[PDB]
């Protein structure tokens, strides 16, 4: 569908609002997402915090005000027409039933039906610190996959941070961890006909045929260069360095 | 070691000044010949500190306070006086990038030697807690000085200046790790 | 008079939906509301007052804290109109609103109508009465129940909540007939008397 | 005269952001941040001016958006000091308006000192930063000291420039390269079906080889140099290939 652009300005400033509003687990510091989403992939231009009241002793008490968002599109849209509201961000790392409230209140001020952004102040687990959700309804609410963009001006001071394969491996347990704790969870739960709905998938393993074999096949001639990879190396350098050498070393004249 | 203190003397504090940082210049200057001989007029200066410990904002006063606060452990250098920690510990504390400074430095030319891992603490502390460049900088110098041959020991407060964000621990370290290393080579540090 | 922030608590409600005098219910609220805070921005500008919905399935604000018109504005949008107690909770939300109530040494007010059977238990009515006490709250009702809602929750919360009265809590609990809601608390110190504290 | 700005990239990148579309005017706004003590300049936050039609210009600074955002950002807990000034000056190492100055000049009178922040926007985007503050009078100096008693101070004037964060989003900064496991393998096993381009590839790979080698026989076409290069790339994908069996 409309999965998102994910703006790390945004993503920082929001930490920022969680570190200012001083929010601990017990809250979540929320607030506005900006960005123009009309594509199949919205774009997150930029976020803010929406100054907010979150408590879950009673889930639905909680205080937001939109005279904010009121305030804020007119300077923001005096800023910059891109702005327009595609959505919201919260801290998070997780939901609450106050959400959909929250949710729909923005529906109000969005142009498709709005986007929430759960975010990990902790940024603990994995790629993204981060969910966003967008409501659609039996509520349904989902979380379609979203990414950085560039935002080089920002991956250029990115560039003064940090400072090919395995990782991709790495997730190789992830899933597979919960997962099926997830069902022993689930079956220990409740001790649904979803989990069987992934189920038929798992025999999509054991499936290897010669077709298999036929890899090597291709991995053969995959293997032709090695040679020619290096065999250029194989050739050149230490015949001209030498001859270099041979040239410099007998150099030496006077 | 007689006419220093006279060659200040019009200079002194006391005797006023043009500037005040010409006043404060004496205070440091002062312990440049005494330095370890000066601990009287050093701890009678810090007296002049402590006085204005406290207190006392002025930067002319920050400076009189700062330049005092140089030539204090300056004298009072590889002698063991937790005054000379303390009343700088609150002129470090009362966080004068000017005179803060100057506590992160004789505080720990004090306690210049294995010094004590509670000052590190607080010094390491007022690092990560207090808010400066300079005065959380110097820190890790005086971190550097109370290390001092101690090696082995500082190597903790050295791991964690090294597995610090910020240079300044890092970059103390080296030094911590050179008071503490220094002459002999450690080949692993 | 006052400088203290206010929330409007309406329930568009069992009550509200049904005409308690002209035009209906709900729409009593409405003028009424506009005349008292009139008067409540009489009373001082600058003085803010919160609106909710206590109504329907969905408690949340209506009109958020503002001074002036915003609200008038806000209100001017219906609600669902045989709804539901939030009160405990539409309370306990404008509390918190009133938490978040802007540019304080405003106190807090509250003033909240009645639309809804009230179905609540004394002990977190209290504990609101409580908590708006601990938060210092200004808390006055319009009520008009069946019976009246009263004999009930209302009367000892007004009383709970107060220690002193308009630092915590005055009541009115609105009679039927030719009652103008604004007309009859124009006698109630809901508003005018004395206006805060 | 020694001095220390100081940046959250955020308030940066926001700049930058908002300065990436800056061209061709100047983006101004505030700058948030504090003093403490001497050299320390710090900026927590930044924002736009709202767009002046007119262009940059010392009226078109509203105090009202400020104070709009500020009391939403005092809402936020977002509070500040105005530290000065930050414009997008495309192409422009140069220096940025006398008026510019008087725009901060008669600004940084609100301030113990402030900044005019250059950025250029265009040149900014080496991925190095190009970026700059003036504030050009002086106390003496780090105390520069005579051509402000001696009066006529002019020049481009810089302040230096620093910035700190964290390594809190630095992690989750390195984190921007379910997820991987869907997104690498598994996600580019998307490899066999080419496999026959994959041979032609290298097939073709093959050809220019001879060719490039023939000329070993300056100017070029080098024999040497694709040879490898040529092949060389294919071979990570060309080993990967296997691994997710």
């Amino acid at each position: 569908h409309e999965k998102v652009t994910i703006a790390p300005l945004v993503l920082l400033s929001a930490l920022d609002h969680y570190e200012r509003t001083q929010t601990k687990e017990n809250k979540r510091c929320v607030g506005v997402i900006l960005g123009d989403a009309n594509s199949s992939t919205i774009r997150v231009t930029n976020s803010f915090a929406l100054p907010f009241e979150e408590d879950e002793k009673n889930s639905d008490v909680w205080f937001l005000d939109h005279n904010y968002i009121e305030n804020m599109n007119e300077m923001c849209k005096k800023i910059n027409a891109k702005e327009k509201l595609i959505g919201w961000y919260h801290s998070g790392p997780k939901l609450r039933a106050s959400d959909l409230k929250i949710n729909e209140l923005f529906k109000k001020y969005t142009q498709n039906n709005p986007l929430l952004l759960i975010v990990d102040v902790k940024q603990q687990g994995v790629g993204l610190p981060t969910d966003a959700y967008v409501a659609i309804e039996e509520k349904t609410f989902l979380h379609l996959p979203c990414t950085i963009e560039a935002e080089e001006a920002e991956e250029i001071g990115v560039e003064h941070l940090l400072r090919i394969r395995l990782t991709n491996q790495l997730k190789s347990l992830k899933g597979l961890q919960s997962k099926l704790k997830d069902v022993v969870e689930y079956l220990d739960k409740v001790i649904h006909t979803i989990l069987g709905k992934l189920q038929d998938v798992f025999n999509l393993n054991n499936l290897q045929k010669a077709l298999t074999v036929k890899t090597n096949d291709e991995l053969m001639v995959i293997y032709i260069s090695n040679l020619v990879r290096s065999i250029i190396a194989f050739d050149d350098l230490i015949e001209n360095k030498i001859q270099n050498k041979k040239i410099q070393e007998q150099r030496v004249k006077d | 070691l007689l006419e220093g203190k006279k060659v200040m003397a019009p200079y002194l504090p006391g005797s006023r000044a043009s500037s005040r940082f010409i006043k404060g210049g004496s205070l440091y200057g002062l312990g440049l010949i005494y330095a370890g001989f000066g601990r009287d007029t050093t701890d009678y200066l810090k007296n002049i500190i402590v006085e204005n410990s406290g207190t006392s904002g002025d930067e002319d006063v920050d400076v009189l306070l700062h330049g005092a606060s140089l030539g204090i452990g300056l004298a009072a250098m590889g002698s063991a006086n937790i005054e000379v920690y303390e009343a700088l510990k609150e002129v470090l504390y009362n966080d004068s990038a000017t005179s803060g400074e100057a506590a992160a430095l004789g505080m720990g030319l004090c306690m210049l030697g294995t010094g004590k891992p509670e000052a590190i603490h607080d010094m390491f502390t007022y690092s990560q807690e207090t808010q400066h460049g300079n005065i959380t900088r110097g820190l890790a110098v005086g971190l550097a000085l109370i290390n001092y041959g101690r090696q082995e020991l500082a190597d903790d407060l050295i791991t964690k200046m090294l597995a610090s964000d910020e240079s300044l621990l890092r970059y103390g370290g080296a030094f911590t790790i050179a008071l503490a290393y220094a002459g002999t080579g450690n080949n692993s540090a | 008079m006052v400088l203290e922030a206010t929330v409007l608590v309406i329930d568009n409600s069992e009550y509200s939906r049904n005409g308690d005098f002209p035009r209906t219910r709900f729409e009593a609220q409405i003028d009424s509301v506009e005349f008292i805070f009139q008067a409540k921005r009489n009373s001082n500008p600058e003085n803010t007052v919160g609106l909710i919905s206590g109504a329907g399935a969905n408690p949340r604000v209506l009109s958020t804290f503002t001074a002036e018109f915003g609200k008038i504005l806000a209100g001017l949008h219906d609600t669902q109109i045989e709804g539901k107690l939030h009160m405990a909770t539409a309370l306990q939300i404008a509390q918190l609103t009133l938490k978040h109530r802007q540019n304080k040494v405003q106190h807090q007010r509250i003033v909240a109508f009645v639309c809804s059977p009230i179905s609540d238990s004394r002990d977190e009515l209290i504990r609101l009465a409580k908590t708006l006490k601990k938060n210092n709250v200004a808390v006055d009702i319009i009520n008009f129940g069946e019976i009246e809602q009263n004999t009930e929750l209302l009367d000892e919360f007004i009383a709970a909540v107060n220690n002193p009265q308009e630092e915590t809590s005055h009541l009115l609990t609105v009679t039927p007939g030719p009652r103008l809601l604004y007309e009859n608390i124009a006698s109630s110190p809901i508003i005018l008397e004395e206006g805060s504290s | 005269t020694k001095e220390t700005v100081y940046i959250s990239s955020i308030a940066l990148l926001k700049m930058l952001k908002h300065g990436r579309a800056g061209v061709p005017m100047e983006v101004m706004g505030l700058m948030l941040g504090e003093f403490v003590d001497d050299y320390t300049v710090n900026v927590v936050d930044v924002f736009a001016m709202p767009q002046s039609g007119t262009g940059v210009s010392v009226e078109a600074v509203d105090d009202v958006f400020q104070a709009k955002m500020m009391d939403m950002l005092k809402q936020t807990g977002r509070d500040q000091m105005v530290v000065g000034w930050y414009h997008s000056h495309p192409g422009f190492g140069c220096w940025l308006s006398s008026v510019d100055v008087n725009t901060q000049k008669s600004f940084e009178q609100l301030n113990s000192r402030a900044v005019a922040v250059v950025v250029d926007p265009i040149q900014s985007v080496k991925g190095k930063v190009v970026i700059d503050a003036f504030r050009l009078i002086d106390t003496g100096a780090l105390i520069n000291i005579q051509a402000l008693i001696h009066g006529l101070n002019r020049h481009y004037y810089s302040l230096n420039i620093d910035y700190h964060k964290t390594a809190k989003e630095t992690k989750m900064l390195m984190n921007l390269h379910y997820e991987e496991k869907e997104e690498s393998n598994l996600a580019a096993t998307k490899s066999m079906v080419k496999i026959a381009e994959q041979y032609s590839k290298r097939i073709e790979e093959e050809k220019e080889l001879t060719e490039e080698e023939l000329k070993t026989r300056v100017g070029r076409q080098d024999p040497k140099k694709h040879l490898s290069e040529t092949a060389d790339e294919t071979l990570e994908n060309n080993i990967v290939s296997v691994l997710t069996a």
